[PDB]
């Protein structure tokens, strides 16, 4: 009865550019049991069009998922993922910073 | 070619407010996921997901849907008897992961198989690298492995790893060549981030690589530098590429001192990146 | 391909 924290890695699928479409990626790993809530936000608000990977694990047996969605960077718009899970006492939620 | 593998992923997970458990099977060669099969989809069918299993005939996907819906109904029972075995209530909801494949060397030969089962996140029963004996990791998986070794379980499990397993991997291996057997090396760069006004985060990145595994390592004046590192781990692009970087806080003005050094199998000679 | 077997624990 096992439980393990989601690590969270929020970033683009190409190399950010303010005005160029991109995909806009929440890849959520190490995490157990598997059901878990993972939403993309643009500026805070739950983006609707988000599709994720099928559901596998690795050597210790914790879960991966990835969430992507078509996105455009701008200046003044703010992505995030935000991420809940047993595990979690609140919704955690990271930003997207086109450098990480 | 290279060394290659082809291993299956099932995740079964019991929903005991309602119905039978949600079940998840991946199957791929190397890091590229080709089959897929999610009970709670709409075809019921074992889906592909790669180019290059799309040829494969009617006869190969009415067998594969048989099967890993048999598969299914496998870790269904498996769950029911592992509640009793756990004298666990019937109102919580478990977990059942099992992951089989084998791997071959350059020459497309056996090279090693494997077959690992879990419950709730931890090692239940596996099969030993001799393709014959058993792991049990608790009392409850001894007694699954005197029932295992009573029924002839692994030398069914041995026969498919170093025969059907293999023989397919390899038909595989052929008909996808143009990615399969292709390497995509990383394209790497570096970024530059100040901290302060006198430190800077330096960041190697290695980008739209294959397959997954790859090695990123700093440097300073020619000896390894793990002091003020941060190595992300490798994660998917989405595309079927992987992305990883590794950093390094470093004084501003001494950025010369350090470089990034980039080991994958698509580089014949590892790679040494250092900032402008 | 998967295998055939899957023997019940």
């Amino acid at each position: 009865m096992i439980q393990r924290t989601p690590k969270i890695q929020v970033y683009s699928r190409h190399p950010a550019e303010n005005g160029k479409s991109n995909f806009l990626n929440c890849y959520v790993s190490g995490f157990h049991p598997s059901d878990i809530e993972v939403d993309l936000l643009k500026n805070g608000e739950r983006i609707e069009k988000v599709e994720h990977s099928d559901l596998s694990f690795s050597k210790d047996w914790s879960f991966y998922l990835l969430y992507y969605t078509e996105f455009t960077p701008t200046e003044k718009d703010e992505y995030a993922c935000r991420v809940n899970h047993v595990t979690l006492s609140q919704p955690k939620i990271v930003k997207w910073d086109r450098d990480m | 070619a290279g060394s290659h593998s082809m291993r299956y992923f099932f995740t079964s997970v019991s929903r005991p407010g309602r119905g039978e458990p949600r079940f998840i099977a991946v199957g791929y060669v190397d890091d590229t996921q080709f089959v897929r099969f999610d009970s709670d989809a709409a075809s019921q069918r074992m889906e592909p997901r790669a180019p290059w299993i799309e040829q494969e005939g009617p006869e190969y996907w009415d067998g594969e849907t048989r099967k890993v819906k048999a598969h299914s109904q496998t870790h269904r029972v498996d769950l029911g008897t592992l509640r009793g075995y756990y004298n666990q209530s019937e109102a919580g909801s478990h977990t059942v992961q099992r992951m089989y494949g084998c791997d071959v060397g350059s020459d497309w030969r056996f090279l090693r198989g494997y077959h690992q089962y879990a419950y709730d996140g931890k090692d239940y029963i596996a099969l030993k690298e001799d393709l014959r004996s058993w792991t049990a990791a608790d009392m409850a998986a001894q007694t699954t492995k005197h029932k295992w070794e009573a029924a002839h379980v692994a030398e069914q499990l041995r026969a498919y790893l170093e025969g059907t397993c293999v023989e397919w991997l390899r038909r595989y291996l052929e008909n996808g060549k143009e990615t399969l057997q292709r390497t995509d090396a990383p394209k790497t760069h570096m970024t530059h981030h100040a901290v302060s006004d006198h430190e800077a985060t330096l960041r190697c990145w290695a980008l739209s690589f294959y397959p997954a595994e790859i090695t990123l390592t700093w440097q300073r004046d020619g000896e390894d530098q793990t002091q003020d590192t941060e190595l992300v781990e490798t994660r998917p692009a989405g595309d079927g590429t992987f992305q990883k970087w590794a950093a390094v806080v470093v004084p501003s003005g001494q950025e010369q001192r350090y470089t990034c050094h980039v080991q994958h199998e698509g580089l014949p000679k590892p790679l040494t990146l250092r900032w402008e | 391909v998967l295998n055939d077997i899957l023997a019940r624990l």
